[PDB]
């Protein structure tokens, strides 16, 4: 964990240490050969990362000590820590934050033309000519058609606001194609005909 | 030898502008040069951008090299790289035209360095110039009638280098850039005077 | 037939004074609301929990 | 319009392949994402970037590359970590059930229903490029699913595409230190079909960097994740005249003329500096001088053999950097004065100098400390057949029991197709004492 | 994607799973009421390893339930996780094993032997791709051992291509249960080894032993017990389900760890294991594991592993560790018993890496290779056959049920032989 | 003032001819109602009522109430011309021999005034575009019989048909082998062009490139919707070369008899994939005749190549044309014909593909749509007689048909058909 936090982005930018960087003038370090017991290098089995990174990880007490792990301090896999985007040297993407946008966008248009409340034209008040069908005797002859309540249109206006430049965020993050993992669900339900890249959305969502 | 602290440190620094040269002929004059300018150990680039179907052989005008003004006679520093201005390279003379997105913010970082960079010095620069007028407010009624002479609201670059130079201020085009730039409330090039005059006056 | 750990008292061993029907229990990540009581079971709080 | 692609088999394969990106990836400015800052909004330039990859019209840009692998282990862990949108979402073909180690099951039994795939990708990743140089499998050869897959896939290489020069960087294990239980048997078999497709093959034997890690890089608890990436400089080194200005250019196809004195043996070592701590790297100057005379320390070769132990063929060994060309000729001239290496007789001058401005990047968290003046070397040597007399006797015996051959049978190979592969040797050990002997 | 299934014939297998489909509950994180609580992504990318979906969204495992007797499977139901099984996969027997292998093995479980093969083989069509099973018995039980083969007998028969593995337990020499013990813990090895793929023999004997000499604790139960055996199951697939440098699968220990097709019995013990008290103390490292992975009170085999030549073995380690400490440590591993190791099988210690450690300890392993040293156990029961088969004491029950001596004095034959064949391998040399 | 009338029978053709509507509609810019909103080339498919809305130019036929009303009360109630929906009641139940002889011929006249009507709006007619699934009893016959009446009613018009044959192996009825075996018989001698569009082969363009794993009928109409979209593109809007439904019956039928071919349309890629490839004309051309996207379940390799027409649709530029073909040719593994030296129809169009709502298509900047008529499509009629072969054996369900009106000899007429038309198969293949 030394490397993320020193060479902090006050050291680069007139600043003292480079990239690689003397980094014994921000911490204590022991320059190599040297015998004795920093007290945390023989103990807690620390992985590669050359011993000179070691020993300031082992004096400025960030550590981390126990047996029993902390159910997330063991619940990762190295790959992940290896491997972090490149984090120091100077100071994700807003894919499907779009599509979230590009998704509800669709429903609402479609939700904001039931011809609510008696506004469709003289026609279609009676079903086509060539109709076949039951058309009850003793019913209204006319159709009758609720539609949406005002504020239910208007709620949909506010989370499409919200979300262009909002506290909303991205909704999980999500594989890229042919990942085989259980998805949460997608047998459970039949959720047959949905565009796999957007199950993950039908997934995770639930 | 060669800058040993100058390279580990200040290395990753890359300023990449877009720019027009100046020359005899009009046989080069609309197609567009990009320079990269490094400033790890001060080596200047060349590069070149055709566009599709212009038939125009695209691929590298000039390699990194080295070379000086002179004129002045002293190796190039951050300094004279400015938008507007003109940097004299071989027997070519080329002109900047737009900054890099990731310079301005290496742009405006470092003040006292860049001067013109740094916002609060260049609206003084300005301010100062004021003293010729006997009545400060009349300084501020007469610009309103010079830079916009139709009061319209809003006005473009064109005019304002013309109009501000119709006066006789002084101001190198470094410092008009930085101005405007501030104001673009939706970043199409649009000043507003009022946010212009609010900051001027009130 | 074996103890089972209390989540209502601090992850404490039960008690018989915990059984109160009209309040639920919960028991191993279950939910239990009892309904009465054997009326011998009722004799028992009769002569001892009183205080 | 010069370019040229990355081949991915084996466990190993998919691992090692994992770093030459980020090593690659952070040279060019291309973040994970794929756009290279959501700020620099100028770009074309500097046009190198196809020397690794392609454009997509607008927006990212896609490694030229295929992931192969029986096991969805490895491969699916790929598609959520931190480079999730580099790949291609499509071209990482996965299996279904993983070869077991038994290399029958990657030859002949699992993978013939998996290769076609790949050999369908390459088509098009040769079809879109058009100045393909030639191609580099990296293929760890001590794997059942990475052998039998790695061995086949250099077969159809040769007769569907051809005289294309195919590069592989092998891994054989360690001369003493062991993972697998018969690592031995899939060695050789792994060892024949390769002997007469591929054009070049080096050293990079596990160990070696065992020794490379701790002796410079002071690492007392070195795991892998510090082996693979002192490797990928290796890879950048080699490719690293194809993309960057330089005085006295090396093509791919300049790489494997000069170091493969027949058609027959084709095998080289390599060895790579300098490699110090960063805590300590500066206080020398691997010195401008010295580094090539690093060069050829027994202590830094990547394959566990001792060069000592034969004469040399020919050098090819790469710089970068701005390093005077002058300082090439003195301080290589001052290795022929030296009594403690020895050439073999008919050579005169085996040396291929290669000069570049660019120097190699830092990764972050890295061991290498930023350096000013590096050097890396690729060699042949006699001395290579130092490694195959141990390799050898370890079959000798296996075979002399007929221990774990009843599963083999039991996937269709033919038992005499083990016949066949110690007459390979037989040759092996053969040619080379005849090359050795001076006229 | 390369699961199993689990079947456990009698009430020696149902409580087995018991503190084991506990634990596979736990790692994955899932309650006794099966809902998700976990908090990272891994311990749910896999979770189809050992259990199937249906709707609600609640996780279940994939176990076929089976037994000749209704008092056993009415006490296990009751208890921690015992709500999570398809009740529809219960059926069971009636009458009873009667503790007789000849009872049980052709007379009961033919006419009802196909319930099972009902079950087991419904269970292993639905997915999309069959890795191997795990079957645990019992050799000195009457319905586990007996009903327990024949049902391996016939999946041998349909399903050539995978994998099988039954964990066994032999009866230990001191801690006998069962007077008739020697003719079924006759019979059974027999039909076992004809189809058997992988097998782990484990005597309860030799976990006593665990439990004093390392847990030290004052009375140890059942339960303890289970609790000690059923982690060894999470060495074999905790690699095999989550991430790994090299991932070590089922199939990459058989072809590592068996030489030769009729050699398919391994002895194997657990680390690390420490009294409570003195958790602190000690020092958990790789170091750590050389010296207790090899060392005798590991060993949960009634034999002395370190009377004879070792063969092959492999390692499944667990917690972040750096291969370097893996590798460098077994070599030396092997040097310093080179006279305790056989001299014609070069570099025969294997190493495996798993991400994800144990619940409770930063580092955990699990050690396999295949050695000699079980051929006391066979020698040992197989002394005891001849001394009660050669009076036919208690011969009515087997002679009672349509059996006869030719089956017994086949068993009796072809054991000595493969000892036989097996003690050959000990004095080969090169 | 190019015209065309569109006919549809039989539930298949009701699906997917309520899907291909869709398609056409957004890519013309007329809202669900019809009505032009305040916004020539667009009469392709209508004809101006004066004022208002719009009439699609199409009718619809049916022995089924179900399927058809379905359309009659949803969303495009409003769409048709409100009578034109003819329907019947009575269905065949895949009786073959129901729909063409008992019931079929006394509904016939109401379909053939309907289109009697439509077409005297059209004043160059230039053909009939027919949808039709093979798996239909009623489907299999009412198609015909208008197929008969037609080509004696309109004379020499020029026509298309996109039948959709059953699979080599997955099939829904069991009846299939019949109505397929005298379908053919009955279409073999009176249609101009007709593609193959057997489901089984449409499927696995599914789960390779739009990687969905449970597509339905559905999913189908809009991948097959394409097709449609494609043929017709260069009659309806600009182009830098154009080609016409009349040329097209004289530029891929050499012969009167052999007149199958099976078509391609690409590139097919999600919407979630596709922006990390430029879509270049190299990349994408190669996968029109790739085995793994001919839209007929036969093998494009297994027989000599005649002569293949493609129309490509976006803003490509010629040249990526000229230069691609002279690749293709030069491969040593898809092979031309002895007797077709030049088989290359290249088309052209600009205008993009329209991309649907709301729908699972990706967008993309260029499409390919290929008709391929390969020798080896002889494999789909060989199967399909073998098939009548074994089951005609034993007089099985026979009885059924002959008291509707049918004569056992029928049966027997036809098997020397398919046959005979596979006779020619082999000769025509054969080089000189
Ligand atoms: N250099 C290097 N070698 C490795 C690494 N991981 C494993 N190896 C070597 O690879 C050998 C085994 O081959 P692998 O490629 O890992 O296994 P595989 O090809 O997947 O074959 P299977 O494991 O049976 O599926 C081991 O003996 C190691 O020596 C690594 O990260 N770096
Ligand atoms: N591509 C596609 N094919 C379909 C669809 N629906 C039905 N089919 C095909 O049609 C066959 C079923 O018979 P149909 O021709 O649809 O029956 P019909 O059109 O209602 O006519 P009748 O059978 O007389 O009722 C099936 O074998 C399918 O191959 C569809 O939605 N898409
Ligand atoms: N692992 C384990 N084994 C047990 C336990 N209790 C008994 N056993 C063993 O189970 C054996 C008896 O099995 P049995 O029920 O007769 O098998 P069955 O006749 O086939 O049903 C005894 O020899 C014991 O060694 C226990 O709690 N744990
Ligand atoms: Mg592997
Ligand atoms: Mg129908």
């Amino acid at each position: 964990n030394t490397t993320q936090m020193i060479p902090t982005y006050q050291d680069v930018k007139t600043g003292t240490t480079w990239l690689g960087g003397p980094t014994h003038v921000l911490q204590e370090q022991h320059i190599p050969g040297y015998k004795g017991h920093v007290k945390g290098v023989q103990a807690e089995s620390l992985h590669g990362k050359t011993f000179a990174r070691i020993t300031a990880e082992c004096l400025n007490n960030r550590y981390k000590s126990g047996f029993i792990v902390d159910d997330e301090e063991r619940f990762k896999t190295n790959y992940q820590l290896e491997y972090i985007r490149p984090n120091l040297r100077n100071n994700n993407n807003r894919q499907r934050d779009d599509e979230v946008e590009r998704l509800e966008l669709i429903k609402a248009q479609l939700n904001s033309q039931p011809k609510t409340i008696e506004d469709v034209p003289p026609i279609d008040r009676v079903p086509v000519i060539g109709y076949q069908g039951f058309r009850p005797v003793y019913r209204h002859p006319l159709k009758q058609v609720k539609g949406p309540t005002e504020d239910e249109i208007d709620f949909q206006a506010r989370t499409i606001l919200e979300l262009t430049k909002g506290q909303k965020e991205a909704p999980k993050e999500i594989p890229i194609v042919g990942y085989t993992g259980f998805q949460k669900g997608i047998k459970a339900e039949n959720m047959f005909g949905k565009t796999f890249k957007d199950l993950s959305n039908a997934s995770n969502r639930i | 030898r060669k800058d040993i602290n100058k390279m580990y440190t200040q290395d990753q620094y890359i300023l990449r502008f877009e720019g027009k040269l100046i020359s005899q002929n009009k046989e080069d004059n609309h197609r567009k040069f990009i320079i990269s300018f490094f400033c790890g150990d001060d080596t200047i680039m060349v590069y070149e951008t055709a566009d599709k179907n212009s038939g125009i052989w695209g691929g590298k005008f000039l390699e990194r090299m080295n070379h000086n003004n002179p004129i002045n006679n002293k190796p190039y520093t951050e300094l004279d790289f400015q938008i507007g201005e003109i940097i004299q390279l071989g027997v070519y003379r080329f002109q900047l035209l737009r900054a890099d997105e990731y310079t301005h913010k290496y742009m405006k970082s470092k003040p006292e360095v860049f001067k013109e960079a740094d916002i609060e010095y260049t609206l003084n620069h300005l301010r100062k110039f004021a003293t010729k007028y006997k009545s400060y407010d009349e300084f501020m009624v007469l610009l309103i009638k010079n830079i916009d002479p139709n009061r319209r609201g809003v006005i473009d670059f064109n005019d304002f280098v013309v109009g501000l130079r119709r006066l006789g201020y002084n101001l190198t085009y470094q410092e008009i850039y930085t101005l405007m730039r501030y104001f673009d409330l939706d970043e199409n090039w649009k000043l507003d005077v009022k946010s212009l005059f609010v900051a001027l006056g009130g | 037939k074996n103890r089972y750990k209390n989540v209502q008292t601090n992850n404490e061993y039960f008690q018989p004074t915990d059984l109160v029907v009209g309040k639920d229990v919960i028991i191993n990540g279950y939910s239990f609301r009892i309904l009465e009581c054997d009326e011998y079971t009722l004799k028992w709080f009769a002569n001892n929990i009183v205080q | 319009m010069r370019e040229v692609i990355s081949i991915h088999v084996g466990q190993g394969g998919i691992q090692v392949g994992n770093a030459c990106w980020e090593l690659f990836c952070l040279e060019h400015g291309i973040q994970p994402d794929g756009q290279m800052p959501s700020d620099k909004t100028i770009g074309g330039g500097d046009d190198a970037f196809n020397t690794f990859f392609s454009e997509t019209g607008a927006g990212k840009h896609v490694p030229r590359a295929v992931f192969l692998d029986l096991e969805p282990t490895v491969i699916d862990e790929v598609r959520t970590g931190t480079y999730r949108q580099l790949f291609h979402p499509e071209q990482l073909i996965s299996g279904k059930e993983d070869a077991a180690n038994n290399f029958a099951r990657g030859h002949y039994t699992i993978g013939k229903e998996i290769v076609d795939l790949c050999l369908d990708r390459i088509r098009k990743l040769a079809d879109n490029c058009t100045g393909l140089q030639g191609f580099l499998v990296f293929n760890s050869v001590g794997g059942g699913t990475g052998s039998g897959l790695g061995s086949l896939l250099l077969e159809r290489l040769s007769v569907d595409y051809g005289k294309k020069s195919k590069l592989g960087f092998t891994i054989y294990p360690s001369p003493q230190v062991s993972t697998a239980v018969v690592e031995p048997y899939n060695s050789i078999l792994s060892t024949h079909s390769l002997l007469e497709h591929t054009d070049v093959a080096v050293m990079l034997d596990n160990e070696a960097i065992y020794d490379i890690c701790r002796r410079n890089l002071d690492i007392e608890r070195p795991t892998y994740t510090n082996l693979n990436r002192l490797i990928a400089q290796v890879i950048s080194s080699l490719t690293a005249s194809l993309r960057f200005d330089g005085a006295l250019n090396v093509d791919i196809t300049e790489f494997q003329t000069n170091l493969v004195p027949y058609p027959r043996i084709h095998f080289m070592l390599s060895s790579y500096a300098p490699i110090i701590s960063a805590e300590k790297a500066y206080h020398e100057q691997l010195s401008v001088a010295e580094i090539t005379n690093s060069a050829f320390e027994p202590a830094n070769m990547m394959a566990k053999c001792d060069p000592r132990h034969g004469k040399y063929m020919a050098c090819s060994m790469m710089y970068r950097g701005d390093v005077v060309p002058k300082d090439v000729n003195a301080s290589i001239a001052t290795i022929k004065t030296k009594r403690t290496i020895q050439f073999v007789d008919w050579c005169p001058t085996g040396f291929k100098v290669g000069i570049n401005y660019q120097p190699p990047t830092v990764v972050p968290g890295g061991d290498l400390a930023k350096v000013m003046r590096a050097v890396c070397m690729i060699s042949n040597s006699t001395a290579i057949a130092e490694v195959f007399s141990r390799l050898d006797h370890k079959f000798d015996l296996m075979y002399a029991k007929r221990a774990f051959v009843h599963w083999y049978v039991g996937e269709g190979m033919e038992e005499g197709e083990f016949s066949e592969a110690r007459e390979d040797l037989a040759a092996l050990e053969k040619d080379y004492e005849e090359v050795g002997i001076e006229t | 994607m390369r699961e199993i299934v689990h079947i456990q014939g009698g009430q020696c297998g149902n409580q087995i799973g018991a503190k084991f489909w506990e634990v596979i509950s736990d790692e994955h994180g899932i309650d006794p009421t099966g809902t998700y609580h976990g908090d990272s992504d891994l311990q749910l990318e896999r979770i189809n390893v050992y259990y199937n979906e249906a709707t609600g969204g609640r996780y279940v495992p994939r176990a076929i339930l089976m037994d000749l007797e209704p008092g056993t499977m009415d006490s296990v139901r009751a208890g921690p996780f015992g709500q999570l099984f398809r009740p529809d996969n219960f059926v069971f027997g009636q009458t009873g094993a009667g503790n007789n292998w000849a009872k049980g093995h052709y007379t009961e479980g033919a006419e009802l032997i196909d319930s099972v093969l009902d079950v087991v083989r419904k269970e292993a069509e639905g997915c999309d791709c069959l890795q191997g099973f795990q079957i645990t018995h019992s050799l000195g039980g009457g319905t586990g051992s007996g009903m327990g083969t024949l049902l391996i007998s016939k999946v041998r028969e349909e399903y050539p291509d995978r994998i099988m593995e039954t964990f066994s337990v032999v009866p230990s020499p001191k801690v006998s249960d069962t007077v008739v013990e020697p003719y079924n813990a006759t019979l059974s090895v027999h039909q076992l080894v004809e189809n058997a793929d992988e097998c782990m023999v484990i005597d309860n004997e030799a976990l006593y032993d665990i439990c004093f000499r390392t847990l030290k604790l004052t009375t140890p139960t059942y339960g303890d017990l289970n609790h000690l055996v059923s982690a060894a199951m999470s060495g074999v697939t905790c690699c095999l389900r989550f991430p790994g440098q090299l991932n070590s699968d089922l199939r990459k220990l058989a072809v590592n760890l068996i030489p030769f097709p009729r050699l398919h019995f391994f002895m194997i013990g657990f680390a690390p294991l420490t009294s409570r008290g003195s958790q602190q103390y000690r020092a958990l490292t790789v170091p750590e594991l050389t010296q207790q992975m090899f060392d005798a009170k590991n060993m949960m085999c009634a034999a002395d592993p370190r009377h004879g030549r070792y063969l092959t073995a492999s390692a499944l380690f667990r917690g972040r560790m750096s291969t370097k400490e893996v590798d460098e440590q077994m070599l030396n591993v092997q040097n310093k018993n080179s006279s305790y190791f056989v001299e014609w099988i070069p570099n025969n210690i294997k190493s495996s890496i798993c991400d994800i450690p144990p619940k409770g300890l930063k580092m955990a392993v699990t050690f396999v290779g295949n050695s000699t040293a079980i051929q006391e156990m066979f020698k040992r029961v197989a002394e005891q056959f001849t001394a009660m088969f050669r009076r036919k004491a208690f011969l009515h029950w087997y002679t009672g049920e349509g059996m006869d001596e030719m089956e017994f004095t086949e068993a009796e034959s072809n054991m000595n032989d493969l000892v036989s064949e097996y003690q050959q391998y000990q004095d080969a040399t090169a």
